[PDB]
RNA sequence: UCUGAUGGAGGAUCGAGUUGAUACUGACGUGCAAAUCGUUCAUUUCAAUCACGUUUAGGGGCGAAAGACUAAUCGAAAAG
RNA sequence: GAGAACUUUGAAGACUGAAGUGGAGAAGGGUUUCUUGUCAACUGUGAUUGAACAAGAGUUAGCCGCUCCUAAGGGAUAGCUGAAAAGUGUUUAAAGGGGUCCCCGUCUCAAAAGGGAAACAGGUUGAUAUUCCUGUGCCAAUAGUAUUAUGAGUUAGAUGGUAACAUAUAUAUAAAUGAACUCCUUUACAUAGGCUUUACACUCGGGGUGCGUUUUCUUUGCACUUUACCUUUAUAACAAACCUUGGAAUCAAUUUACUUGGAGAAGAGGUUCGUUGAACUCAAUUCAAAAAUUUGUUUUGUAGCAAUAGUAAUUCGUAAUUAUCCGAAGUGGUAAGGACUAUCCUUGAAAAAAGGAGGGAACGGCUUUGUGCUUUGCUACUCUUAAUACUUGUAUGAGCGUACCAACAACCGCAUCAGGUCUCCAAGGUUAACAGCCUCUGGUUAAAUAGAAAAAAGUAGGUAAGGGAAGUCGGCAAAAUAGAUCCGUAACUUCGGGAAAAGGAUUGGCUCUGAGGACAUUAAUGUUAACUCAGAACUGAAACGGACAAGGGGA
RNA sequence: UUAUCCAUUUAUAGGGAUGAAUU
């Protein structure tokens, strides 16, 4: 079998250095390295993954498009669906319990 | 390099300031025998774009009526 | 380092728009979510931060300062607390009971948590290997193992030498001794078993 | 079939440390590895994470409690006492 | 298929005869549930028709 | 309480690499070598093992402790 | 060649045996590299050889690295101490800065394995190559003014979906206003265990081409039958998470293990991320029906890159032409991802840099009395990408490394010393096995010497009748045992062990029998695999873990 | 209480009655 070796400088099995064996038109195998992954971005309130978004490393989100980094309600690509909804809810409720208390006052 | 299969945006192409090329290659089939399958490239700035035409006749007409100052290719 | 839990607390700035960072030695008790209260007239409960001077009698409390404003010195290691004990005729003084079972008295406008501190009895487990003591001081400091004087030279220790591992000194020494004489038990008010 | 007469859990030490020294640990850690419930939710669903955190698996509350238990009696008791008043 | 995951059967063709045998006796029981419980539903009818016909008689 | 399966704990067990050095008191002892060679031994999920970088300087440092180690020099280095 | 055991060529016989004297790097060395010449000394025997001696050559980058960020830490500034030399480093600095008039808040060095804009394939020299040549791509930056084109908005800022969410395809998906201030996310993280997917590797059978054996046999043994980055690559497939409808005990769903549900399960229908990178009739092609979205098939294409390159063949001439480059499976070595389970008095970096959101400052233009606020018309103006022309200092891509060795004679050990010295790749048979033994690709046949003879004595080994530790301080040394399957195992005990306790039987080859799955026509028929396990007959100089590999036991 | 010593902070209101908050 085809034997292979590092075309780069690291010479070393880091985690940024990894390796993918390929063949060649001209019939011999040899070395590609692999970009890490990216993880996923994260709600602000319950720290689960964002629906509609993709995980990009920042240079590639740097130079990726637009509607590809957002959705399109209140708080966008920054807090989830279900806490949007409980905060909507906890807003409107406490504001009314307190114009309740206001006007027993009297 | 970018495909197209639309006819009327390949000739759209071809009148633009900066085509400077193309390329034909005439090649027969692995089905069969009479199929000059040929293939019209056209070299622009940023990309060749590449269509397919099974038929030579057609694929005949098509650069016949290209405009006169592309410089022409033949790797065949 | 530390066997007790960190509390993160955010509070609101009133200066200012913004908010701001806490770190909170945590209480039993204490949860995600909630609310806690500081200052002078804050309701008594688990977790609010009050003037030792509006407590009754009896009350455990964590995380005190033995000076006003000092931001907190005395209760802090996991599973202690001390007891409201006495409180003056005219304020400004409070007698309170610390876990080595001594009694002070502070000024009465320092401040303290109400509860205990968190993760309590955790002396009740053997350690049972070496390689946990390895683990445990391996995040405090370079202090084990030890070795022990009766077996070195005499040149490094006033225990060493001998044909036969023994101190030949009365191991009490005093509290006036040069610091590399101070080595065995220091300023010994009594030795032996303890009958009580 | 039960494979095990007396010593339960602390059958991963072996021969070891001696058996007094195993039945406190096995007395510790029998309560270190339990389940409990989580008042908030309902379920019972509260496991140790660290040596005094306590969180739940089904709604993801995190209380502080003690070292092997979820609670320990002197802080029920100061508890009890504050809601009394 | 709790029976399966603790190891009743070593066989597809063992588990098969089970399921079978299983299958003849619970539709055997139900074919015998059903039918008295229409022949007991039945006579209800008649307890519950010479009621009226007594007293549309006497009790008036 | 007993029987069968599932499951994969532990400073668990053999063992090649790696890290070391029990015996022949083997060879060599004008050596291949100012510590090597052969066979035989100990160790491999943990108080594990390596590489670079960095801190501690002589009556001082560092030592799971042998008066050990600090550039073939240590019961007090080397140069003048 | 004056002169060949140790220079070169051909033929033999052999070794290394992928954990290699095979390839590629770091520390260290510094021209040892290449071509030519060549022998005074050296190359512990010879020497025409050479890492020796002499003359001349050879190292090409926007994409490989440094250069940038911060770490354990080092040096400094204010101040303080000291005769100074020095020690320490906000210990009450009117410093450092950034934001356009304000706020924030010391300076600097320290990683060629941590963080981090961007590249691939083929060819080429005596000596360099992801750097040169050919072709095809990517990343970053690019003043002001004016014109001309690309699209969008308004007659002050666009839409679709119940929802989860979706939409700009112009050569090129470039534009969906948004100030002060504020809040989050990526960068960004331990270990153990099994399950699963995909690429690389290995193997079995068809088709083509060339080669080999051929006294006998052989539809036969070997070789080739290739396809990179880039196009948000389009689209398929799958582990998960969420949405609509629905409304659960005779509890269901489901994994190897598990896990989950009135805080909304099964069933039915949808949205998104991740993996992967032509899968799926994927794209064009209507023969005819359904539109002012359908069938077998229209037939093409290795989807573009792409055959024009690479490989194996047959050619004709003193650069020339042709034909192949395509059909179905299995094994589980190596790497990466996925959803999970478990452990800790152990909970496993930071910064440069990039992105998302809250809030609502400001604002339709051209001249139109005055002193930025007072008067008349048009309801073209506002962005966005590309190209051109002029004014501007000369309006793309800095500087440094790159030859060779890496021990086998290029490093350290006084030396061309059996020593020491960090990382990655890894074929076939036997087998539990990357062990041992034999082999293919690649490498070698060399060691400060050769020929003959063959006694004492030595060193490294192999056997020995009868006895069996009587030898010796002492069973020192050596023998005996050993793999796997099936049986059987005591005292004692902290109940976990002791335990492979002790002990007993079996094992080759050949010919057969039985057991364990998947798929499609309907219980019946048909196709189709992989590897283990259990029995029987026969057979041989009674042998069979046949070599290698591999516990002596007890009181 | 003014010399002297200590502590805290961005030296940020003179004493008593698990939504959002800035122009
Ligand atoms: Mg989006
Ligand atoms: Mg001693
Ligand atoms: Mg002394
Ligand atoms: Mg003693
Ligand atoms: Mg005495
Ligand atoms: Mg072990
Ligand atoms: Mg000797
Ligand atoms: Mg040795
Ligand atoms: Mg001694
Ligand atoms: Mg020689
Ligand atoms: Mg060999
Ligand atoms: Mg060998
Ligand atoms: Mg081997
Ligand atoms: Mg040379
Ligand atoms: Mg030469
Ligand atoms: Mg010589
Ligand atoms: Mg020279
Ligand atoms: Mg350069
Ligand atoms: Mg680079
Ligand atoms: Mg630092
Ligand atoms: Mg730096
Ligand atoms: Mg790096
Ligand atoms: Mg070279
Ligand atoms: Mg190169
Ligand atoms: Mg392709
Ligand atoms: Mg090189
Ligand atoms: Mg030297
Ligand atoms: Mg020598
Ligand atoms: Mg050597
Ligand atoms: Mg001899
Ligand atoms: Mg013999
Ligand atoms: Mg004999
Ligand atoms: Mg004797
Ligand atoms: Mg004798
Ligand atoms: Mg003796
Ligand atoms: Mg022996
Ligand atoms: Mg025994
Ligand atoms: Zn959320
Ligand atoms: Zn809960």
């Amino acid at each position: 079998a085809q034997r292979v070796h590092y075309r780069r400088h690291n010479h070393y099995n880091t985690k940024s250095n990894k390796v993918r064996p390929v063949r060649t038109p001209g019939g011999k195998l040899t070395i590609h390295v692999v970009k890490k992954k990216a993880g996923k971005p994260k709600c602000a309130d319950c720290k689960t993954a964002i629906q509609g978004v993709k995980a990009l490393r920042p240079a590639d989100n740097y130079r990726a498009r637009r509607k590809n980094r957002t959705v399109a309600r209140a708080y966008g690509g920054s807090i989830c669906a279900r806490c949007i909804r409980e905060r909507i809810m906890r807003a409107f409720l406490f504001e009314e319990q307190k114009c309740v208390r206001q006007v027993l006052k009297e | 390099p970018k495909q197209i299969t639309d006819i009327r945006k390949f000739l759209k192409i071809s009148r633009k300031p900066d085509t400077t090329a193309v390329i034909i290659m005439k090649k027969k089939s692995k089905t069969k025998k009479n199929t000059v399958i040929t293939k019209l490239k056209l070299r622009t700035k940023k990309y060749l774009y590449t269509m397919v035409f099974a038929d030579r006749k057609k694929a005949e007409r098509i650069e016949n009526s290209l405009l006169p100052s592309l410089k022409r290719i033949y790797y065949p | 380092g530390r066997g007790a839990p960190l509390a993160k607390v955010i509070f609101k700035r009133t200066e200012k728009y913004g908010k701001k960072e806490e770190l909170i030695i945590a209480s039993e008790g204490m949860f995600t979510g909630q609310y806690i209260s500081c200052g002078t007239k804050a309701p008594l409960s688990v977790g609010n931060i009050l003037p030792i001077g509006k407590m009754p009698e009896g009350t455990l409390i964590c995380n005190l300062e033995h000076r006003t404003g000092n931001r907190g010195t005395l209760v802090k290691a996991s599973g202690c607390y001390a007891t409201v004990v006495g409180q003056s005729e005219d304020g400004k003084k409070t007698k309170v009971r610390l876990p080595s079972g001594a009694k002070k008295t502070i000024d009465a406008k320092a401040r303290a948590m109400v509860g205990v501190v968190g993760a309590g009895g955790r002396i009740d487990k053997p350690i049972l290997k070496a390689g946990v003591a390895h683990h445990k001081y391996r995040v405090k400091r370079n202090c084990w193992p030890k070795v022990r004087g009766v077996a070195m030279n005499p040149v490094e220790h006033p225990h060493g030498g001998g044909n036969h591992q023994h101190i030949g000194h009365p191991s009490t020494v005093s509290r006036s001794a040069p610091a590399g004489q101070k080595v065995g038990l220091i300023a010994a008010r009594r030795t032996g078993l303890l009958r009580g | 079939s039960r494979r095990t007469k007396k010593v339960g859990l602390t059958g991963k030490y072996g021969t070891r440390y001696g058996s007094s020294l195993r039945k406190q640990i096995k007395k510790i850690e029998l309560m270190q590895h339990a389940k409990y419930l989580c008042t908030f939710c309902g379920k019972t669903a509260t496991k140790r994470t660290c040596v005094g955190i306590w969180k739940c698996k089904k709604c993801k509350r995190k209380v502080c409690g003690g070292a092997w238990s979820l609670t320990t009696p002197a802080a029920v008791a100061a508890k009890s006492t504050i809601i009394r008043l | 298929y709790l029976k399966c995951k603790g190891n009743q059967f070593k066989n597809k063709r063992t588990l098969i005869e089970a399921i079978q045998r299983e299958k003849n006796e619970t539709l055997k029981k139900k074919a015998i549930a059903d039918q008295l419980e229409a022949k007991r539903l039945k006579a209800q009818v008649l307890r519950n028709k010479r009621k009226l016909k007594k007293d549309k008689e006497v009790v008036a």
